[PDB]
């Protein structure tokens, strides 16, 4: 309870801000800005490498300082570990350490982006601040079953409709429907009413089933949404 | 009430000049 | 621009406009949580798609603010066709983005029509 005293309030407030700092800078690390007239235009991330570097370090530091002393006052410092927010904090602050251990000295392309990614999970730490996140967590703890059925039903649909699609729009001049696992993209595009217009049937038998697919999708997704919002 | 809010701001500025120091230490 | 904002002088004409203003006055909080939730959802799926599709032949996903357009295209089920994922690991997170947006936007839309 931040409202317990005033220093609790200030601690809550102050940790509720470097999360925003770190997420914003994880965004900015990508925006290409600053002409760099000598060469191509650099992403601000590696251009001012030390700046975002030291800011990221400061944020990691603050988060560790918080998390540790939070861990200390825990009565059940074990259950405090199996707590959800503990997992959030640890998996948010770890990729920076493993990044330092696996710095560009020890680097490969297809395995460091997967640790560039997990920096975002720090944003969940707003859970402690706005109820809505927590309350969504709760209502998903509750509504967990219907979602399973949604998932399985969706799987059934996607399969059947992608199959009848492929078999239908196989034989054609420029069939982009070349494989069943390619007709999953199309079928989940349709059944969610998106329609990128990228893969669109072009025979007679393709259009019918694309249409029907659209309706069936409107249906299948409609099942859990009432119980979700009601809960 | 507000004195709590007052204590809030005075902390963040410290965290700023620290990173502003290493900005010079580049 | 602001020569249109005189259109609100219709307030004294239709019951619905003023009543809608009052409904929003009632929904002051829940809309804020909508704002927040959609904000973080946008950010997350933007980053995921970006790093998923940053490396590609015609990567239009140049920046994160160059994927906000995509994540809010799909998260709202528009589907223009300008930016489409192309890697077997952009497809998946885009598709999941679609449903995720469906669910996250549809939390207030009943509370607002009820009010």
């Amino acid at each position: 309870n931040p409202h317990t005293s005033t220093l609790a309030l200030v601690f809550y407030y102050v940790t509720g801000f470097f999360i925003a700092v770190s997420v914003i800078t994880n965004v900015v690390e990508t925006v290409p800005c600053g002409t760099v007239p000598g060469s191509k235009e650099l992403p601000c991330g590696e251009r001012y490498s030390v700046a975002f570097f030291c800011l990221d370090t400061a944020c990691v530091m603050i988060f560790t300082v918080e998390y540790l002393l939070r861990l200390f006052a825990a009565p059940s410092r074990y259950r405090f570990i199996r707590s959800v927010m503990s997992i959030i904090d640890v998996v948010a602050i770890m990729p920076y350490y493993i990044g330092l251990v696996m710095t560009n000295n020890e680097d490969v392309s297809g395995a460091f982006v997967t640790l560039r990614v997990f920096r975002v999970f720090r944003i969940f730490k707003f859970s402690r601040h706005s109820q809505g996140l927590r309350i969504l967590g709760y209502t998903l703890k509750s509504c967990a079953s219907e979602l399973g059925f949604l998932l399985f039903s969706l799987t059934m649909a996607i399969i059947i409709f992608a199959t009848v699609m492929f078999y239908a729009e196989k034989g054609s001049s420029a069939s982009k429907f070349t494989s069943i696992p390619a007709s999953f993209w199309y079928t989940i595009v349709t059944m969610t009413t998106l329609g990128y217009g990228d893969m669109v049937p072009k025979t007679i038998a393709g259009k019918i089933f694309g249409s029907i697919c659209s309706l069936s999708g409107v249906l299948v997704i409609a099942l859990p949404v009432p119980v979700i919002v009601s809960n | 009430w507000k004195g709590i809010a007052i204590a809030l701001l005075v902390i963040l500025v410290i965290c700023s000049l620290i990173v502003t120091s290493v900005i010079l230490l580049t």
